[PDB]
């Protein structure tokens, strides 16, 4: 597992100006830990949560149906000892699905968050409030950071979980795959209670990545619309390698590949 | 009591202020205006303590406030938009920033609810600045301006870029609200009515240092080729 | 750059933390090297497993 | 005005002369029968006038005989108006 | 193969990304879509081409190497029955890479496109030019629909091609496999050189789908900062899962699956 | 010759104009006033022929120009931004929207150099809006409006993107240039002083209908309680 | 002015930068170097005046017997002004 660690050193590499917000992320409960359903707080929860419920069900049908034909063709090509969900649900729940989930959360909702924060400096809150001296960290970080990271690592796992729950629906409709053998097969193939329990940790680390990357670029953007799209370009560059560095390391360590 | 002496600031590579000075009493309208890139809002940040000045002193009642904080020195100001929280409600606009600066439970419980009724904002408590009009937002802004009673009070273009109707209303309204004190006021603004009727002294800063110095009548008569063309007959 | 771009300097010292475990160890000086002659091997692969009493002890160099 | 007891405010037309008249009207009507819904809020005023001085003296005559009266949360400029009437020496402040 | 048509109808089920300005797209087809190396073409190929050049070389390599870790773990577990590139290039070129490539255009370049048009409606171009009467469709959409099928679908094949280039980089580093036996062994198993050259058609329709959705959100926005930021969050709702209608339709024909 | 009769406009769900009228003839310099955000921009779009009104007629010499272009109909206007692309040169900026109606590169080649002599920017045709100043950009935009000799040239807040202080200089300049031009002029601006000295007749909109119809001197004196509050003393 | 070649006439409003600068240059340079052909776009000007036509009357005596002459796209406003003093009957326009 040394070559894996060699390739998995990308988690340190993509930290350009991000590291300035070190004590900025610390002091977000300094000036009174607020909580509740608020106007923007809930809209970020729609972007991360409510809308993503439909994304999860339909992208699960895109993945599921593609790997459902693969399952059939493995029977035809390789054989009966790795057929159907013996060697497909094995790779799908465990190592494959997690990457796409991170791209549709850390990528998609992370940049969306940034885009909204950028406009506080340009127009609605921070423009007037930093100048006065109304605590900047309490102003835009504290009530927007928490909104997009509480359900996020559960949702990252749910992405993959629904590929198994909906995988037996289309395992039956494409062929007739028994639901209980799919279920008991799944458990045994990945040793779920020790390996997939640790894949939950892998997805918490993915939530923790959103707390470093997204905040700084919204915090100090240039208040022009082109500077905002440059800031969203930067978050795609930052989040694309940080996730892959952990796809190397934690697949080998949390899952045990 | 605001006293500034020989204030100079270079914003990176762009020189903004070459030693300037002024004397403005508590609760009076302030404003710096000119072409873009001459520091309209930079003075506000230097006095507030967001940017670090190079040379000179800024005194609050003859006290150095370079190392003092906003809450410690009781500083604040009103913004062109109104200095309100856009996401929050009108109730929450004046309930959020009263926790800082003299934290007190009886202050929050009593004053916040009653001062809104004393202005006429009882039926707008649950509405947001986006939903309200500019005139309705100005009424909340005026209430917020003296909510904390800062020792150091500045403004920023009270009614420069307003609607045809609203500008006419605010010209008389804000003047009459500041007339209660009627003290040494220094305004640099495009609006002639504003600098004529309210301001006592004018210190126009242009291209670094003070170019225009005096009363409206003394500065009728011109200071530079720019001013000669800018002012009309 | 003690400001904004200082962080690039600081993370350069943690970027190579998987340099020691990037290939081997090292640990070749605590192992054994031995040679032998073979006349005909069906299926010799680079790094094929070598055992002792059912336990892998090393690989073909 | 709800029964906290909150300050008597004008529900209609808002103005300085209207609020000071309402204070004198509530003194004759409400405070005469032993009740003082009044937490004197001076935060939105910049400087007092003859009418603000007048009601400070009238309040001193009225309420103290039966109970206490809230003079909480005042700014520095209107605190000097209270000190001009000399209420600090012998009245809640 | 019953999953050929089932992937298609998922895209068809919900079409609200195209529908509202479909009549304007039909008018461009009516009036005859423009072509030529213009100033619009330069910035369209900036977002699609120039930006993606460094993304594909760097992140695109490590994406492939994470899917090659999956390849390696099969060698560790199964070995000899799925050796070299039996089960590695098979799903990589044909099934896995395509979706991630779409997230760099339907997702990233689409978001950028939205941002540009919305802001020109508020400032530089269409704010004045609609009112002047210099035909808006002919001005900024008509030549950039044509631009979408020039470089973009080749780049999806190049993205995938980098996975194969990365496969021989670490054939030795994960274990010690001679690059020439890995690649030629792979070549034979999936008939690589014939199918990968024939499969350049898969994502041409996807290029068109990316630009039919993304242009709408910029084009018919409310040009205010609140309306524009809402439309950018609406771009990824519709463009993310409506670009995969023709996966097995042309994988079976061009990639020879 | 633009004939307007009983013009009524509903902007989506918001009703803007209840049957209005005017008497703006070929070469006549007038102004149309009202509060910002009451469809003043969309009024100018109806006169040009971009938007479709519900009731009434807008005819060009008694003709419906639905199938004709604006360049062939001899209409145009000056904008808030100036209609200049930022990635193209000044030559290209003013050549972009005049391709329709007499396409000729040699005609344009002579036009751009000659027409910029009136503002004194003859050697700026290779520069871009970023390189130029704000005033220079407005001067090029003025020349753009008179490229194809249109009859109609409307003015929608020409200096909206400039500072109030900068506008003061450019308003004095444009005052004489509008009178020298002497074409069918419709001034829309939030500044009243601007319109008083230039316009012959002013059309004051009072709550979604033109009520004030007269000269600056006739409307000094006030048409209605609305107008009395619209322009304060 | 480029190397087309063309005459130098005032195209628009006579002002500080073209009243004497372009007038003297037409007599000193354009007449001497023989750039008699003139393509000029006059759409930016509403109507001309006596002094702008007086320059063309000086060219009236010179151009006919020396070179050719071809105008392109003259707007209909300037056709009325130039023709009125009989320049459209003798010169190309």
């Amino acid at each position: 597992m040394n070559t894996i660690a060699w390739l998995g050193r990308l988690v340190i590499e993509r930290i350009r100006g991000i590291g300035v917000a070190a004590l900025m992320l610390l002091q977000i409960i300094f000036s009174l830990p607020s909580a509740g359903g608020f106007g923007r707080f809930v809209y970020q929860m729609h972007r991360v949560g409510v809308m993503s419920l439909l994304i999860i069900t339909v992208s699960g049908l895109f993945i599921g149906l593609v790997l459902g034909l693969q399952g059939y063709s493995i029977l035809v090509n390789v054989g009966s000892e790795s057929m159907l969900g013996t060697m497909v649900s094995l790779t799908l729940l465990r190592e494959l699905a997690p990457v796409v989930a991170a791209l549709l959360f850390a990528g998609r909702a992370g940049s969306a968050l940034t885009a909204e924060i950028g406009s506080m400096k340009q127009s609605e809150q921070l423009a007037s409030m930093e100048m006065i001296g109304v605590d900047p960290l309490k102003q835009i970080v504290s009530p927007r950071l928490w909104a997009g990271i509480v359900s996020l690592p559960m949702l990252t796992v749910i992405f993959a979980a629904i590929g198994i729950v909906g995988g037996k629906l289309v395992g039956v409709d494409f062929l007739g795959v028994d639901e209980g053998s799919f279920w008991s097969g799944m458990q045994n193939n990945v040793q779920f209670g020790h390996d997939v329990v640790n894949g939950i940790i892998k997805s918490i680390v993915f939530a923790l990545l959103c707390t470093w990357i997204a905040v700084f670029q919204g915090y100090a953007c240039d208040p022009t619309p082109e500077g905002i799209a440059t800031a969203m370009t930067r978050t795609v560059v930052y989040s694309s390698l940080c996730v892959l560095g952990f796809d190397f390391v934690l697949t080998a360590v949390m899952f045990g590949g | 009591l605001i006293e500034v002496k020989n204030l100079s600031f270079n914003r990176g590579e762009r020189v903004i202020y070459d030693n300037i000075s002024l004397n403005i009493r508590r609760g009076q309208i302030t404003a710096i205006m000119g072409p873009s890139g001459t520091g309209k809002t930079t003075l506000l940040r230097l006095i507030g303590g967001q940017l670090v000045p190079d040379q000179g002193e800024v005194l609050l009642d003859g006290k150095d406030i370079a190392q003092m904080s906003r809450q410690r020195a009781r500083m604040g100001m009103l913004f062109q938009s109104g200095a309100l929280f856009t996401d929050m409600s009108v109730y929450e606009n004046v309930a959020f920033p009263i926790r800082a600066h003299t934290l007190s439970e009886n202050l929050i419980a009593e004053l916040v609810a009653l001062k809104l009724e004393s202005v006429g904002l009882r039926g707008t408590e649950q509405l947001m600045p986006t939903e309200l009009s500019g005139g309705m937002n100005r009424r909340v802004a005026l209430a917020r301006a003296i909510a904390l009673d800062p020792d150091l009070i500045m403004y920023d273009e009270p009614f420069a870029g307003q609607d045809p109707i609203v500008k006419g209303v605010l010209t008389r309204l804000i003047r009459s609200l500041r007339e209660a004190l009627d003290l040494t006021t220094i305004i640099v603004s495009h609006d002639v009515p504003e600098t004529l009727s309210i301001a006592d002294y004018i210190y126009v800063v242009a291209e670094g240092k003070i170019q225009g110095e005096g009363t409206p009548e003394e500065l009728q008569a011109y200071a530079s080729p720019f001013v000669k063309q800018f002012l009309t007959g | 750059a003690v400001g904004i771009f200082v962080i690039i300097f600081g993370i350069a010292l943690f970027f190579l933390a998987m340099k020691v475990s990037g290939l081997v160890g090292t640990n070749l000086s605590d192992g054994y090297t031995m040679k032998a002659q073979f006349d005909n091997v069906n299926g010799l692969k680079p790094r094929a497993k070598v055992t002792m009493s059912g336990v892998t002890i090393g690989r073909v160099d | 005005v709800q029964y906290l007891n909150q300050e008597l405010v004008v529900s209609g037309k808002i103005d300085f002369e209207n609020a000071e008249q309402q204070y004198q009207a509530g003194l004759a009507i409400i405070k005469k029968q032993t009740s003082f819904p009044l937490i004197v809020d001076l935060k939105q005023l910049e400087h007092g006038n003859t009418l603000a001085l007048a009601v400070l003296v009238q309040w001193l005559r009225q309420t103290p005989q039966k109970s206490g009266l809230h003079f909480k949360n005042v700014p520095e400029k209107m605190l000097k108006i209270i000190q001009a009437c000399h209420l600090q020496e012998d009245l809640h402040l």
